[PDB]
């Protein structure tokens, strides 16, 4: 499997090895040679939108990490995710591009207000 | 301005298109030509062969069929709703707001 | 009769929009094909 | 291929149910165009001097001289839309 | 010295399998491409099947950092296992 | 019927061969069993059966 | 655990593009543009 | 493999579908509450109920 | 995995067609929103008395 | 395949063969005895409605 390997405080039983979530996926292990419990955890990953004016515009874009903190990926910081290629601008304006949680952007540079 | 109706057109030419395009898919058999299969194979695993094929292609339909289905509904109500206004707006005059 | 007469030097530079080729042999007109080769 | 078709009529009336959905949809169609233009059954015609009080309806009337008979509006509505 | 002194040049460079998307024309020929890995924009192109993107937010793939090496946890304990004793055995049972 | 060591694979459903062709052909839906079983002692002589 | 579980698995929620603020900002100028001006923000000019 | 892809692909294509049908059920409430909005917030309804 | 996904590949536009379909109603919900709370381009505010 | 050979006025590239349509189906080919393109209609077909 692939994952990171992290310490756990799952006080797994002495005859227990394996663990499993709601989903029934390998959450924890007991490793053989060491008899240490490790937590695993999917490495990180989400989805990737990219954020456009039209191409007879322009060929700027913008991407935008859906659920992705900024620090484990011009970056702005959404509810919706980590922004990139795009400059926070403080005066409000009507949507153009809707980005998410109030958040859109526009191309004026890309701007996202 | 006239965006709702081009994407009605659109949408069911898509709707189309990606149903013709799904007879290029193997779906885990060897081709995605029966004749083909027929051509290089005898008869007892091409039955296999085309009966992933087959089984393929009914999925491809029934999902077209489905989404087909639920736009039918929409457009409904939009013409249910247009019918609406038709009596409503055109055949006499409203008090309802907006 | 092998005999040692060529040096050569390297430089790297940029190969922009070059070495696309045909996947296939298939006339197609005025589309869009998209291929993983 | 009719071996393929030989195969197929293994899997029983599923091509029926399509079949008969999609005639539901066809036929749903031209109900939905009749309840929203068939809203009359006389089919009016406004008079040939068409002076209403100042009021210009000749954007929305029909243009004898085009063949479809339509509106200028409804032909701006037919081109627009392909 | 008994060849005539010369130069020659020539560029080099290595495929990769990628995915294209490919432009042709009215007359068959192929006139322009866009390669879907390198640019977003690129890859928004690939995702819409057009060379023309139109304004919007587009959801195109799933970014997901690699794995940077292998490990391998067995246990330690290491025994000769006893497989002459069963597949060599002069006399077997009914 | 008797046949050869290497034609014991044609008879099958849906198989090509010599034997399958132009002496015994199976159909496609066939259902049953197929027994094989050596002739030395009984079909074979020294001098060409 | 749940959002976990179907995070990891490829099941994402994307956020609303008003917010909760914002929604009821709206809902704070209907009220206003109602207790103030009657119906008659609704067909023109409060 | 491919039996897991075609079960997967199958729980997929199912709870798209019905995404699709809630969310025709969900445009339906949210086109009567935005009439309710300009009907009874914008305006007087004389319609019963 | 890699060959599950170049197996997925032979399926063909089954992925696209569930992510444009999510798609729709991922922003017919948003439309939804706009249909019913956005109905005045002008902020009303309340006298402080 | 099953169809009409008319004939066809494009001009095939001369390393092309085959020839497909926007939604990959074949509509024309390139004959090998003589160098000509032959436009592939398949059958003419129709839904029976009573
Ligand atoms: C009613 O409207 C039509 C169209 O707006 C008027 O026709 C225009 O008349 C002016 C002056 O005669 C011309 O310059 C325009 O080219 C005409 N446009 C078209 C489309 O024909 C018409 O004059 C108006 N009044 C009446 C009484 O019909
Ligand atoms: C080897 O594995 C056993 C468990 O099977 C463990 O008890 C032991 O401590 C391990 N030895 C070393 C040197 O880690
Ligand atoms: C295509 O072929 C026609 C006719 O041979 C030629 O005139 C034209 O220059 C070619 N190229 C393009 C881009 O149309
Ligand atoms: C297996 O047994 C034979 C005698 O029966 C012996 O000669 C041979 O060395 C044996 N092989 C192994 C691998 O023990
Ligand atoms: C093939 O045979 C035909 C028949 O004579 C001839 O016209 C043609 O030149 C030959 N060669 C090719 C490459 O088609």
């Amino acid at each position: 499997g692939t994952g990171v390997l992290t310490e756990s405080n799952k006080k797994f039983l002495p005859f227990q090895q394996f663990g499993r979530d709601i989903a029934d996926t390998t959450d924890a292990v007991r490793d053989p040679q060491t008899l240490e419990i490790l937590d695993i955890t999917p490495c990180s990953f989400g989805g990737v939108s990219v954020i456009t004016p039209g191409t007879n515009t322009s060929n700027q874009v913008a991407v935008l990490y859906q659920g992705v903190n900024c620090t484990e990926v011009n970056v702005f910081q959404t509810r919706a995710g980590c922004l990139i290629g795009a400059e926070y601008v403080n005066n409000s304006y009507e949507c153009d591009i809707p980005i998410g949680a109030g958040i859109c952007a526009s191309y004026q540079s890309i701007i996202a207000y | 301005a006239l965006g709702k109706l081009q994407d009605v057109v659109n949408h069911n030419a898509q709707a189309l298109n990606t149903l013709v395009k799904q007879l290029s898919s193997k779906f885990g058999a060897i081709s995605s030509v029966l004749n083909d299969i027929l051509s290089r194979l005898d008869p007892p695993e091409a039955e296999v062969q085309i009966d992933r094929l087959i089984t393929g292609r009914l999925q491809s339909l029934q999902t077209y069929v489905t989404q087909q289905l639920i736009r039918a509904a929409e457009i409904r109500a939009s013409a249910n709703l247009a019918a609406t206004k038709m009596s409503e707006c055109v055949l006499g005059q409203s008090k309802r707001v907006d | 009769q092998c005999v040692n007469l060529i040096t050569r030097t390297q430089s790297y530079t940029n190969s922009f929009t070059r070495g696309v080729y045909y996947p296939d042999k298939v006339f197609r007109s005025s589309v869009l094909h998209s291929t993983q080769d | 291929s009719t071996e393929c078709s030989n195969l197929l009529l293994q899997y029983g009336s599923f091509c029926t149910q399509l079949k008969r959905a999609l005639t539901g949809i066809a036929v749903e169609q031209d109900k939905n165009t009749q309840e929203v233009f068939a809203q009359v059954k006389q089919i009016y015609k406004t008079p040939p001097i068409k002076y209403f009080g100042g009021f210009n309806f000749s954007q929305i009337l029909p243009d004898p001289s085009k063949p479809s008979k339509r509106s200028p509006i409804e032909d701006l509505l037919f081109n627009k839309v392909t | 010295s008994g060849w005539t002194a010369g130069a020659a040049a020539y560029y080099v460079g290595y495929l990769q399998p990628r995915t294209f998307l490919l432009k042709y024309n009215e007359n068959g020929t192929i006139t322009d491409a866009v390669d879907c890995a390198l640019d977003p924009l690129s890859e928004t192109k690939c995702t819409l099947k057009s060379f023309t993107v139109e304004k919007g937010i587009y959801q195109t793939s799933n970014f997901r950092v690699q794995p940077t090496e292998s490990i391998v946890r067995f246990p330690n304990i290491t025994n000769l296992c006893p497989f002459d004793e069963v597949f060599n055995a002069t006399r077997f049972a009914s | 019927f008797v046949i050869r060591g290497n034609e014991v694979s044609q008879i099958a459903p849906g198989q090509t061969g010599n034997i399958a062709d132009y002496n015994y052909k199976l159909p496609d839906d066939f259902t049953g069993c197929v027994i094989a079983w050596n002739s030395n002692k009984l079909d074979s002589k020294v001098g060409g059966n | 655990d749940l959002i976990c579980a179907q995070k990891f698995n490829g099941l994402t929620v994307l956020p609303p593009l008003l917010t909760d603020e914002m929604i009821a900002q709206y809902t704070s100028a209907l009220l206003a543009g109602t207790i103030t001006s009657g119906w008659t923000f609704g067909a023109g000019p409060a």
